[PDB]
Parts: C-alpha cells; structure tokens; sequence
DNA sequence: CAGGATGTATATATCTGACACGTGCCTGGAGACTAGGGAGTAATCCCCTTGGCGGTTAAAACGCGGGGGACAGCGCGTACGTGCGTTTAAGCGGTGCTAGAGCTGTCTACGACCAATTGAGCGGCCTCGGCACCGGGATTCTCCA
DNA sequence: TGGAGAATCCCGGTGCCGAGGCCGCTCAATTGGTCGTAGACAGCTCTAGCACCGCTTAAACGCACGTACGCGCTGTCCCCCGCGTTTTAACCGCCAAGGGGATTACTCCCTAGTCTCCAGGCACGTGTCAGATATATACATCCTG
C-alpha cells in the first residue's frame, strides 16, 4: 500500500532507461508478418532473406523513433505535457514530407 | 634486364591502392582518360575520413574502459561530436541507439 | 473574168455598163451600173429620155462634191453592192474623222 | 409618242399570260405561277436595223425576269409546269436578267448593275454588221453581241412571278444609211456630250428626222 | 495471411516513446502511429520489388533493401556497401 | 413587298409576354429538379447552361414549349472519331488524381451515355410525383439528347438536355471553321477561342440500327454570343440609329420553314428540316457579306431574298456544311432523301414565285 | 569457381593503427567504413564525370577533384581532406 | 478570186474588182473595155516606176492583202506619148478642214 | 551507297529527336554501348510527360484569359496536382510565386 | 563560329497538337527546357546505376523500363510503361 | 473620427496582395554591398558576374519567406496571432537543418 | 562598415506577410540578422571554392547553382 | 436596421519592342559494310528459404482508484497598428575603359596499349581471452510527517 | 528534519565463441617498350565588370494615441497513470524438403568504327501585333449610428 510513487515519476524513471539502451523493440515476428503481407499487392509468390528482414525493422523503428522526439518538441510549446494527435500532423508537415 | 617492381602508391607517397582504383575508375564510366592525379586523389583523400570514424572513438571505449571497439563505441564516436553530427547526420548507423536527454519543464 | 471584149467593148447607151462622173474640181470616177443605180439621183437621172442612145456621153459633173467626198461615195458603193446579201461576216467600214465631217450632205444630195 | 412597229404576238405567247392595252401590255402568273410563261414580238427582226424600249410596272422577285433574243426553234411551254430560264439557254436564244447577269447558250456571264420595279430598258439592233447594244434609263451599258450574221429572230421577253407585268414603249426599224452609219461614227467621236445638235447649222427639220430615226443616237451615250 | 497492422500494440508504440523522451499520452496516437508506418512501408516495399525484377529474381535480399533506403535519402551504414 | 414582311414581324412579336407569364411555373419545376439532382454522387456540380435566363424558346409560334439545358461539369478527357464521320466522338477518361466523377458509368473504357440517360431518367421520374402544387408529366421518349421530356397541367411543355463541359483546346476537326475574322476581326476569333465547348449524347444510326454509344460537338453558347453582339460596329443595334436587320432576317426565315411544314406535315417529307439548318446557312451569308452596311432596315428584301437563293442554291446542290465543323454535309444523301430535297426546292421557289403566300394566313 | 572478394580493410587500418596500439574491432565494426568509402566513390566520380565537361577535360588529374573536399568536410576538416589529396600530388611526376 | 483595187491617172479615179492571176495585160483589156484606148497604147507604173505587162498583178504586189474594202489600193495608168511613157499626170483633191474643238 | 536518309522520328511517331537523344547517350559517359531500342522508349516517356504538364497550364492560362503560357501559369497547374507537385518537389521555380492561403483562425 | 543547341523546337512542337492554337513567352520556354534535362538525368542516373548493380555494359528498353516505374509516382508510372512499349513495337515492326 | 479602419482589416489588405504577386522585396544596391562585403576574407578582390548577384537574392528570399510560413503554424498552435522570437527558434529545429 | 542593418524594418516585414502572418513582435528584427548572415556565410564559402578549380578571377552563376544543389536547393531560370 | 466614404474591377485607346518567320550554308544525321566479343541458353548443383513441432515464461490485456493536468472564464495595461509630415537614398539614362575571358596554331609531354613475371592479398583452419552473465553486498534519492 | 524500493555501481567467479594469426597459391599489379593527340602556351581581339555623373519621387523614418491582444489566476472534474491478476503468444531449439541463385561452355548477331554524302538545324536580321500603360466610370465592402 505506501510506497506508491507519485504520478509523473516513473514516466521520466523509464525514459532515461531507454536512451541508455540500444536493442530493438517491436517484437520480431509481428513485423516479418506484415512485411510479407504488405508486399503481395506489388508481385506474388516472391522469397525473402534473413538480412532482407533484419535490416528492414532497423529503417521502420529509427524514423518512428525519431518522430516522436519532435512533436514532444511541439506540445510543450503549446504549455502541455500530454503528447496528442494533433501535435503529429504538425511534426510531419514540418518536416516537408507532405 | 625486369629490375624490382615499387608499387605505384608508394611512388605517389600514398598508403591507398593507386593499384586497385585505377581498374575501378577507368573501367568506372566516370572518366576516359585516367591521369595518375585521378587514381590517387580518390585514393588519396579518404585516409584520414576512414579513420577519424574510430580515431574519435577514443571519446568512447578507453574513456568507458573497453579494450575492443565496438558498435555502439563506433556509433557514440561519430553522433557525440559537434561538427561529425553535421559533417555525417543524413545517415543511420545501425545498432548505434541515441544519445540521453531530457526537457528542463518536465522534470520535479 | 479575162479576154472582156463583151461583143462591143461594152454597153455604152441604153445599158451603159460604165458611167462617168466628174466632182467640181474635176477627179473622173467610172461607176458600174448597179453603182450608178444605187443612187436614188442618178437612177432618176438615167431614167431620162435620149440618155438611151448609143451616141449618149453618159456623164455628170457634180458641182456641189469635192473630190475627196466623191471618193468615198464609190467607196461606200462598191462596199454595199459587194456586202449585201453575205451570210458570211460583212466587214466594217470605217472613214476617217478628220474628213469625214460633212458627207451626211450627200445623203440629201445624191439620194444615198 | 410615235407609234411602235410591232405588238406582242397573239399565236406565240405561252398558255398562261394575258395580253393587254392594245398588246402594247402583257401580263402573268394572275394566280398561281405554276411553271414559267413567255411571249415573242409578232416581227422578225433579221434584215436592217432596230431599236426599241420597255417599262417595267409590277415589282421585281422570283427566280428570273428577263428580257432577249432567239431563233423560232423555242418553245414557249415546255417549262409551262415548270420554274426555268427560257431565254439565255442555247445557241439559238440570249437574254439579260434584272439580276445584272446575262444567259447565252445554256450559260452565263455578269454584264451590268441590277435592275427593278418601274425601270426603262432599251435594245440597239444592227443585222448589217451583226451586232447588238444595251441601254437603261437612256444610259448606254455596253454593246452585248456581234458575229450574228444572217441568223433570223424574234424578240422574246419570260416570266415567272405571280402576277407581274411589262409594256414596251417604244419600238422602230431603219435600214443602213448615212443617217444610220455616219451618225453612229460621229457618235463614237463625240459620246462626252448630253447632245450632239451643238455647233451645227444643219437644218432644224433634219435635226427633228433624226430625231425620229436615231432620237437616242443624238442624246444618249 | 491478413491483418498483420494491429500486431504493432499499445505498449510497442509505449516502448518507441520514452527514447523519443515524452512523460504523457493521449489515448488517441495509437490509431494514429499505426496510419503513419503503413505509408513509411509501402514506399521502400514499393521499389525493393523494381530492382527484383530487373534483376529477374525471385528472392528478394538485404542489398536492393539498401539500394531502396538510399534512393530515398534515409542511407543506412552496416548491412553493405 | 417589304409591308408584308413588316407586319408579320409585329404579329410575332406582340405575342411574347405570355411566354414571361408561363416562365414563372417552369422555374419553380426546374429549381426543385436541380435541388433533386445535387444531392446525388453522380451529379453534385450539376447546372443549367444558360444562366440569366432559364430557357431556349426553339419554336417561334409555340410561347408554351420550352427547352433547357444542364452542364455537367467533368474533369479531362480524350476523345476520338466514330467511322471518320468527323462530327462524332467517343470519349474516354485520362490522367486524374483519385476523385472520381462517375466511372460507374464506364463501359469497357468508353463512358455509356445509355447509362447516364438510363439515372437521368429514373433520378427525374421519381422525383416528379412529388411536385404536388402543380400538375407535371413526364412524355414519351423520342430520340438521342432530349430523353426526358416535361409537360406542366396541358401546356406549359418543356424538352430537358444535359452536355458535358470541357475547358480545353478544341478540336482539330474545327481549325478551318467560324471564318469570322474579316467580318468581326482577327482579335475577337482568338477570344471566342478561348471558352469551353460541349459535348452531347448522340447515337450514331445505319441500316443495322444504329452506333447507340457516342457523343457529338455542341456550340450554342458561342453562336448566341455572335447573334447579341452581331456589329463589325460593337455599338451595332445598341442605339436606335445604329440598328440593322441581320435578326429580323433569321427571325423571319425560322418562323417560314414551320409554315411549310404546317402545310405538308401529311406528306412527312419536310419532317427532317429543323430551324439548326436555317441558323447555318444564315451564318454562312452574313460571313460573306460582312459590313453592317449591308444590313440597313431599308433593305430587309435584297437580304431576305440572299437568305433563300443562298439556301436554295445549296439545297439543288445537296451541299450545306457545317459553320464550325467546316467539312461535315448536313444536306448529304446520307442523312437525307433526294426527293425530299427537290421536293422542298419546288416549294420554296413556288412561294418566292408566289410572293411568300403563306404569311397571309396570320 | 571460388569466385574472390575484397575490402578497404587493410588500407583504413594503417591509418588508424598509428594511434590506438592497444585495441581490436569487432566485425560488426568494420561494415560502416566500408559503406562509407564506397559511398563517397560513386558521388565525387560522379562529380568527376561533371567536371570533366564542366571545364572540358578529358584527363581528370587531382586538381579538378580538389575542390569536391574541401567542400564536404565542413570547418577545418576542409584542409585535412584536400591535404591528403594534395600532398599526393608532387613525388609520381618524377618517376 | 478578185481582189479590190483603184486605177488612177489625170481625171480618172477608177475602182476595179479583178482576179488576183490577172496578167498586167489583162489590166490592159480591163482599161480598153473602159477608157477604149489599145491594150498596148497604154502603158503602166506603179508608184513612179515602170511596170510590165507580161507579169500577173500577183506577183506586181496586187492582191487581196492590197484589197481592203475601204482602201482598194492605187495604180497608176498611162497613155503612151506615141514613143514613151508620158507624165505621171496625178492631180491633187480638194484640201479638207479642221475638226473643231468642240468636237474634240 | 547512299540512299536518301529517312529520320527514326517518323517511323515510331514521335515529335521528339529520336537521332540527338541516340547521340547524347552515347557522348554522356553512361555505359560502354547504347542498345537500338532505347533512344526509341526513351523519346516516348519525355513526350508523355512534357505533353501532360502543358494542357494543365494552357488550362489556366485560358481561363485567366491570355495569348501566352508564363511562368505564374505553370506554378497553378504544376503546384495543385497530387502527383506532378510529389514529382517535382524540392525545385524553386524563379519568379513563380506561391498559391494563396490564408490560416483559417485569422479572419 | 561556337555553336549552341537546345530543346526548344521539338516542345514547341508538342505544344503546338495539343494547344495548336497557344503561345509561349521566352522565359517560359527557359523552365520547360530545364524540366526536360533534370528528367532524362534523373532517368539516365538510376539506368546506369541498374546496369552496375546487375553487371552489364549497356542501356536498353529493359533499364529505362525500370527506371521510369520507380522515379515517377502513382498512376504516372502505370500510364509511362504504356507510351513506351506500344512506341517500340511501332518501330521493331517497320 | 474621419475613417479609421479597425485594427487588423488592413493586414488581411496586406497578405490577400503579397500572395499573389511575382517580383523580388529586397532592395537591389542593399544586397549587393553585404554579399562583397561577406565574401572579401575567404579570398581578396574577386569579381561578380550580375546573375550570380540575382542567384544569391533569389535562393535567400525562398529560405526566410518559407521559414516564416513554419514559423506562422507553430505561433498559431500555441493560440496566439502574434509571431515572437521563440517561434523562429522551434521552426528551425524542427526543420532540423543545424 | 556594418552592412547587415541594410535589410530595413519594411524590408523584414513584407516577406512576412508573403508568408501569411498577421501581427508581429518588436524583437523580430535582430533575430533575422543573425540567421540570414549564417546562411550567406556558408553558401559564398563553397562558390569560392568552387571557382578555384575552375581557374577564373570572376565567381560565376554556375559555380553559385553547384553549391546551392551541393546544399540541397535545386532552382530551374538560370540554364544548366 | 441605412447611409457615407473609400478601394478595387473593368474597358476602351495608345504605343513600342519581343516573338514568329525566311535563308544561307555547313557540319552532324543516315546509308553500307565487316570483324569480334557481349549476351543469350541450356545444363548443372547445393545451400539456404521454407514449414513444422512442443515448449517456458516473458509480456500483453484487463480493471480499478483518484491526483493533478487540461481548460474555461475572468481581470487587465501594455505593446502595435493606422496615418500624417519631412527628408534622404534606391533606381534611371548615358560614358568610358581596359581587364579579362574566348579563339587558334603548333608542337612535345603525357596516358593508352601490350606481353611476360612474380608479389600482394585473399579464403580456410585454428585457439585462447574479452566481455558478457548469475548471485550479490553497498550505496543513493523521493515522499511523509 | 527519516524510509525503503530500484537497482547500480561494482564485484566475485564462470564460460564460450569470435576475432586475431598463419599458409597456399594464383591472379592482378608492374616493368619496359611503343605511339598519337591532348593540352600547355604565346599572341590577338573585342565584349562585359567595374566606375562615374545628375535627377526624381518613393518610401523609409519619426511621431501621437487609442484599443484589443497577450498575460495571470482560479476552480473542477476529466482522463490518464501505477499496481495486481489471469493467459496467450513470442522466441527457441531443432528438423526434414526442394527451389532457384550461382556457375560454364559455346555459339552469333548485335554493335562500334569507318567513309561518304547532303538536308535539317543553327545564327542572323527585318516586321507587326500582345500586352503595358493612362484615365474614366461602376461597383462592393467596411464602419458609425
Ligand atoms: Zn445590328
């Protein structure tokens, strides 16, 4: 019961674990699924590789990742702290890739 | 009569193969007539910039008390420092990670 | 038309093939009878009696006609006694301005 | 005015038209103009000289009015159920239209300015020098025909409006003649003049005969 | 197989966050992060396929991914050269 | 004479204010079908085509019947010839980003008329009964374009057309034509030029039946705009003096070519000339005698009277070709019989010989 | 049938070797020079294939290239790239 | 074929219609039948120079070219001076007037 | 021999120099041989590209009334289309302009 | 004297059959020009880039085939390979 | 008293202008000395030819009047009208170019 | 000398407005005075040296467009 | 709500310089031919994608209590927008001028090509030591009184 | 101002697998020679960058003053965040099948290189018509009452 923390503490506890870290994130599988169904609407009955794979997980989390560390950049400007999807749509309209 | 052979690096003073991007180059399309000054100065230049990218690792592995360098050292000693984050940003190194960093509103 | 001795040399009375007239300055034009005949005066005048003899001297003198005017009434004479009756292209007969003035008066004159 | 040397001809007019004030006046079409109808003047013109005139009354329409020349090889109803221009249609047959247009062997040619109602045509013939002359409102247009030796002709005037009419006033015959031939070439020399009287101590009554025998002659160029 | 775009979960999308260093979330991004993968896929999926075929290959491997990335100038270093 | 003529331009005249009190019951008609209409995917930008004011009064003597006219708006297009007919097009869809209009009316790759026709007249017959102020009917079918037909109580009687709108550059088919630069000046040609033109649906038709899926030019809008503003003088008819007949002319030959049909409507053999035909002859006369000159009030005979020599000249000749489409034979054998079109020279040159008898029934 | 294959290895590490005596690489390690080398070869051959019709020179010689390295090592580095480039450039004209 | 011409010597002013193979003596006959003086008793030149009668009016330049309707060209006859050719006895016509302005 | 010379932009029915494109591929340092096809398939894509881009622009050009394209008239056609404005993305056409917009909440 | 060469006639040209009626001012033929060199290098680029990653020594229908599908977005891609194949067939078959 | 607009109705005057016009809103002579004056210590007494003068203007305009348009989506995320100093700043990390 | 206070109040203001902003601060002006100074700093820095190779005393419109598509910045009106 | 004052749209009429043409001629695009070697094919083989199995426990889906962040509404005085009067520096038309880039004849120094030799670097087998990993004792910082 | 979880800073011993070293050999880099045309130069010429001089009026500077925006504060109630429970689906280690990517031999038809000829582009230079300009009038909008 009285050692619950208060609210705001572990969301800045575990940030600083993850930029400490270097693995990958979204589970593998999950990802090597989609990448074949994705695929099929282009050509059909087509073989991957291990490296094919591997090193497309490597290209989707780093944009991901560093998405999000600029509509953080966003919201505060608007004095919050609450990321929401609003923010998003500015980001990447910033960042010319519209 | 076949007196010893100096290889063609030394004769430009050069550590890169003159050798071997010679063969590259004029069998390359990029130039017809390849004149020694081609050969050795896309050789020539990278020394230095094929170093630098684990010489600035000093930054990184003794400093964190590694005897072997490795990737993520090789990562921190290019996006740590101030001018080879824009001499090389519009890239990603692989298995690197992102330096710490925090907001100063955020925090108690 | 050759050898023309026509049993007589002509006509010279009653028939008078040839008739000579004289202008008022004295220019001689022979005219053929039907020529003659063409004008309504000289038609008259050699419908008159004793001209039918042999021993007639078949000619005129037109006092009121100048030479220059005579020609171009044998002109116009052996033109229309010629032209009359072609079924072929008549050809015309231009006169020059600059005499021809006056020979309206032969109209009157001549019967023409 | 002098009386004309010929009427328009009872036994050659087409199976639709009325003669009239003395056949002096013709008319046609009086209901329906289901064809083309026409007359011929009662003289053939081939021997000496001619001269003659009309006035029109009825206003002009329809497909062609007009006035010429042709051989008695016509006939005067075979467009009797049918809209045609008879005159102008073969070699035998000429004629001008009120358009400005002349029709000769089954063809055509611009000739002259146009036409209309209550205008006054008139018509030069010489068959000596095969040769023909148009007028209008005592102007001369131009000479219209030559080489016509020793054919022979009636005069033939068509119609094809309803109801529409025409007189001539005045028609004359001459032979070739001083009176005749000079005159033209003194004509030719002075055609500048409204007259050709001026100057001339030729006697009055003399001035009155060719008043008579080329009255257009001495006035008209 | 089908519908493999909501195996990207609410905790991965979580994980993917505290490296971009944000404290709160709305509930609503979730719909939202996963529209934006699915056109950040299609465009290298979409040209790894077009040097396959000029190759005439039936397999697909690491070198016409890289050849992909870097035709877009997202140049990834460590698979290649 | 020109009294006649005068006159029968008043008895005209005088009757159009009935056609300003009828008006009234066809706009409340047509401004619930357009409120019907833009409610559907298939036709959101749907709009009447002469705008100012809501109608075509295509028959003179009949102040009742109406026609009007919808532009459809649509994107880009390509088109090409049917048969080498010149006049007739298939059309079909290009280059377009995804906002599609209604490719649900593609048929293999042409887009269907008969399909459009096929919504048109459904999406208009069930609607209609609703009207419930008024009395309305929809009439019969009776050929290509004006599939849909209306009547109000029993007279006030409309014909309803829709076209396709493009923006583009003509076509190639039309370079030759509207030879108005001597008359109006090269600087007018290149502004007219510069509108878009129409495009409606017309089967093409042969022994076999007929080509049911095609498309065919339209340029009304442009040849009102020459009609209105008709002067080499700009200011032509725009003050009292400066008036001039060239209106009274076309005016007075439409209303002729009813009245030979009222005549011989037995026969059937007048039944394919329509008041199009006259509007194209007159065009080609006044192009050949241009300067407002011409076209004074004190003449109306000489111009009338080109008018009818013009046209009958071309109807012995089996010639007449179209003003903007400057090669395609209106008058051919093909579209017409010969004996029809001598018949029509008989009558017409026995009413021109009979003094235009038929005016006197007015 | 063995069919060979090379790398820049050899000729990075006697640039490096000079300054960390005391230390080894992983393999992992040795790709992001490689595809760096190799990145810039295509891109100032390129650049070669320009400059050759930029100032119409069929022999390419170092001096034409010069420029491309002092422009992609911004600061400093600018001299430290065309230096090794340049000190290239005297001792091969005399054999 | 005869062609129109005109014989002219002292008074006379005479028009004549012969055929164009007419010998130059048969001028001569054509002048007896007139004038009634010898075929040989006259003489003949044209212009003002001596013609003989032995040629055809032909081959003399005397022809239908010569023959124009209103222009029957001239010849001049001769009645001998018992051993020679006498005067080209030509006479002049009466001298005619001035159109006047009024014409012009 | 020497026959009379027949160009290839005819045969294959372009408006583009089937002839100058063989020989800029060839003198442009892209490979050691150029194929006989390529100059062909080449000019066909140039001319489909180029001939879509100017009916867009002779478009607005028409309807703002004019004689003549300008450049304003290729920014509204080029700039305003979802794919020809993702194709040419990063280029600064020189005295084009920018299309209006005004941000809804000011007004 | 040196000599200049250019676009210019043949865009001209294409203008004037599709918008046979419009003209083009000279600063606006100095952009369409530009626009038609930065394309066949961009296309050229990836061409010779295909034949080095695929070992070959030139370039044919199959390379730009290639090319045009991967440079060009959407439906201009699905729209290019038609212009191209059907222009081919029209000159093998002459 | 005589006429006064109302605060703001002639700026929306302004932008409804400025956006739809063509030409350059820099003065030429100003431009010119600051572009020599910059240039005189990477080397001493270059020359210009007159249009690498108007390339310089040409790509700077296109730099701050783009970078203001950012700058506009930024102030108006946070719920003001008035653009200030630290919008410029977020715009230019956000395009990320530093 | 200065030089940099040559881009006036109006001057910064217009190319706002083209941007499409409304109402503007007072401290805006010295803030644009440090940014444009650092772009020009960096594109003049390659032209020179660009212009070294190609032997020339005169900077040229080419060299210019070389640096500018070196940075990232193609522009289509001046040939090339 | 009506009525005034102001700024924008438009439509002739004027004038001048930018675009579309005609032509002299020259140099680069078609015609013919042939001598090699790049690419096409048919046959081969073996390693590496593929699909399957039970399994351990790490990770995801669910729920539930309540703290403080998101946000509406209220007060407010300072900073900026509108507009009038003065005055100063960009833009214009015309002169000069010589510093520098472009063209070219010519000749000699440099790089492509070749055959024969042998040194540099690549592929395959080996083995210990660098840096992980399992338990773990010590040492901080937030959250309540 | 005292507590107590999470590590975490640092440590012990353990373990293994991967990177650092050695050998065989073959194929690609070099020596020595021959050869042909690129480009390094000395002159010439003529055009484009720099510099100067008045004039005009356009717009940058300086000021007053009113008002509506930016800025602060308060209250409250939504909407996440931090914890325990039940479970379901990764990662895992291992395995049997066979598909096509990677390698060779050999044949030939496609291309480059050459010579010749000649017609389609290029540089030049006159004309005229498409748009810029001025002035007058029609119209649509904002503001105070
Ligand atoms: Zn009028």
């Amino acid at each position: 019961k009285p050692h619950r923390y208060r609210p705001g503490t572990v969301a800045l506890r575990e940030i600083r674990r993850y930029q400490k870290s270097t693995e990958l994130l979204i589970r593998k599988l999950p990802f090597q699924r989609l990448v074949r169904e994705i695929a099929q609407d282009f050509k059909t009955d087509l073989r991957f590789q291990s490296s094919a794979v591997m090193a497309l997980q490597e290209a989707s989390e780093a944009y991901l990742v560093g998405l999000f560390e600029d509509t953080n950049l966003c919201a505060i400007h608007a004095k919050r702290v609450t990321i929401m999807p609003k923010d998003i749509q500015l980001a990447r309209r910033i960042r010319g890739e519209r | 009569a076949r007196a010893k052979a100096k290889t063609r690096s030394s004769r430009a003073g050069l550590q890169f193969p003159v050798g071997r991007v010679h063969r590259l180059l004029r069998k390359g399309n990029y130039a017809e007539r390849v004149g020694a000054g081609a050969p050795v100065y896309l050789a020539a230049v990278l020394e230095y910039l094929t170093a630098e990218i684990l010489e600035l690792a000093g930054n990184a592995a003794r400093d964190n008390k590694k005897t072997r360098i490795i990737p993520r050292h090789l990562q921190l000693a290019i996006r740590n420092d101030e001018e080879l984050n824009k001499l090389l940003g519009k890239v990603t190194i692989a298995q690197g990670g992102v330096l710490p960093n925090i907001q100063a509103v955020l925090l108690p | 038309m050759d050898g023309e001795e026509k049993t007589y040399g002509g006509c010279e009375g009653p028939d008078a093939m040839y008739v000579k007239l004289i202008s008022s300055d004295g220019h001689e034009f022979i005219v053929k009878r039907e020529h003659a005949l063409t004008s309504g005066t000289i038609k008259a005048m050699l419908s008159g009696p004793g001209q039918f003899a042999e021993n007639e001297t078949n000619e005129v003198n037109f006092r009121e006609i100048p030479s220059h005017v005579l020609s171009k009434v044998c002109m116009y004479f052996t033109y229309k006694v010629r032209y009359t009756n072609s079924s072929t292209e008549i050809p015309e007969f231009p006169i020059a301005p600059e005499i021809a003035l006056e020979l309206l008066m032969a109209a009157n004159f001549l019967d023409c | 005015d002098e009386y004309f040397d010929w009427v328009w001809d009872d036994l050659n007019k087409s199976s639709a038209t009325l003669l009239s004030c003395d056949n002096r006046k013709v008319s046609f079409h009086m209901e329906y103009s289901c064809g083309t109808a026409a007359i011929r003047g009662t003289k053939e013109l081939g021997e000496g000289q001619h001269f003659w005139e009309i006035k029109m009354t009825s206003p002009v329409y329809g497909t062609d009015m007009m006035v010429g020349i042709g051989t008695s090889d016509v006939d005067l109803d075979k467009y009797r159920h049918t809209f045609c221009s008879l005159l102008g249609r073969d070699e035998d047959s000429w004629g001008l239209s009120y358009t400005g247009l002349l029709h000769h062997k089954g063809d055509k040619t611009s000739f002259s300015s146009r036409f209309g109602q209550g205008s006054i045509i008139g018509v030069h013939l010489d068959t000596w020098h095969g040769t023909l002359t148009f007028f209008k409102n005592r102007k001369c247009i131009g000479v219209a025909a030559t080489k016509l030796q020793n054919k022979r002709f009636y005069p033939m005037v068509c119609s094809t409006a309803a109801r529409s009419s025409m007189k001539v006033t005045r028609s004359c015959a001459s032979a070739t003649s001083l009176q005749y031939l000079c005159c033209h070439r003194l004509r030719q020399l002075r055609p500048d003049s409204g007259d050709t009287l001026e100057g001339l101590p030729l006697p009055p009554g003399l001035k009155q005969v060719l008043h008579n025998k080329l009255g257009w002659v001495l006035s008209m160029s | 197989l089908r519908d493999n775009i909501q195996g990207i979960t609410k905790p991965a999308i979580r994980r993917l966050a505290r490296r971009g260093g944000v404290k709160r979330i709305s509930g609503l991004i979730y719909e939202e992060t996963r529209g934006v993968l699915k056109v950040f896929l299609e465009n290298v999926i979409r040209d790894a396929v077009t040097y396959t075929e000029h190759a005439k290959r039936k397999t697909v491997t690491a070198m016409d991914v890289v050849y992909a990335l870097k035709r877009q100038g997202r140049t990834l270093y460590g698979f290649g050269g | 004479g020109a009294s006649k003529l005068r006159a029968v331009l008043e008895k005209l005249k005088l009757s159009r204010d009935d056609i300003s009190t009828a008006a009234g019951m066809v706009k409340g008609v047509v401004d619930h079908l357009l409120l019907r209409l833009k409610c559907d995917s298939a036709f959101r930008g749907v709009g009447l085509l002469n705008t100012g004011s809501y109608y075509e009064h295509v028959k003179i003597s009949a102040p009742n019947e109406f026609d009007v006219m919808f532009k459809l708006e649509v994107p880009r297009i390509q088109l090409e010839e049917y048969s080498n007919t010149r006049a007739y097009y298939f059309v079909k869809f290009k280059r377009n980003p995804k906002e599609n209009p209604l490719s649900q009316f593609l048929e293999g790759e042409i887009l269907s008329a008969s399909k459009m026709l096929s919504k048109f007249r459904k999406i208009i017959a069930e609607e209609i009964n609703d009207i419930k102020d008024t009395d309305v009917i929809m009439k019969a079918k009776r050929g290509g374009s004006p599939a849909v037909t209306l009547l109000i109580s029993e007279k006030i009687s409309v014909d309803i057309t829709l076209a396709l709108e493009s923006k583009s550059s003509w076509p190639a088919s039309t370079q030759e034509g509207l030879r108005i630069q001597n008359w109006l000046s090269a600087k007018v040609r290149k502004q007219l030029r510069l509108k878009p033109f129409y495009l409606v649906p017309k089967h093409a038709k042969e022994g076999n039946g007929f080509q049911e899926e095609t498309w065919r030019l339209s340029f009304s809008h442009i040849e009102k705009e020459i009609l209105n503003n008709h002067g080499k003088s700009k200011t032509c008819c725009e003050n009292k003096e400066e008036k001039c007949c060239r209106k009274d002319c076309l005016k007075l030959m439409k209303y002729l070519l009813e009245q030979l049909k009222e005549r011989f409507k037995d026969k059937a053999h007048l039944d394919k000339f329509s008041s199009y035909h006259v509007k194209t002859a007159f065009f080609h006369v006044c192009t050949q005698n241009p300067q407002d000159s011409q076209w004074d009030r004190k003449d109306l005979g000489l111009c009338f009277d080109n008018c009818v020599t013009y046209f009958l000249q071309c109807l012995r000749t089996e010639k007449l070709e179209n003003y903007f489409i400057p090669e395609f034979n209106l008058f051919s054998s093909n579209l017409i019989d010969k004996r029809s079109k001598e018949f029509l020279t008989k009558q017409i040159e026995y009413e021109r010989n009979n003094e235009f008898p038929v005016f006197d029934e007015f | 049938k063995r069919s060979r294959k090379e790398s820049y290895s050899v000729y990075v590490y006697k640039v490096l070797k000079q300054v960390h005596p005391d230390t080894g690489i992983s393999s992992k390690a040795m790709g992001i020079m490689n595809s760096f080398v190799n990145d810039i070869f295509e891109r100032i051959a390129g650049e070669a294939s320009r400059l050759a019709h930029y100032n119409k020179r069929s022999t390419i010689t170092s001096r034409e290239i010069q420029t491309a390295v002092r422009l992609l090592l911004p600061g400093e580095l600018a001299k430290h790239a065309v230096s090794e480039g340049t000190k290239a450039v005297t001792k091969y004209t005399s054999s | 074929m005869d062609v129109f011409l005109m014989i002219r010597r002292h008074k006379t002013t005479i028009f004549t219609d012969a055929k164009e193979s007419s010998t130059v003596f048969e001028l001569k006959r054509i002048v007896e039948g007139i004038l009634k003086r010898p075929p040989d008793e006259q003489r003949l030149y044209k212009d003002d120079q001596l013609l003989d009668d032995g040629k055809t009016l032909g081959e003399c330049g005397f022809t239908s070219q010569t023959a124009r309707p209103q222009a029957p060209a001239t010849v001049g006859l001769a009645f001998r001076a018992d051993d020679t050719f006498e005067a080209l006895c030509i006479e002049p016509f009466s001298s005619p007037p001035e159109l006047p302005d009024v014409m012009k």
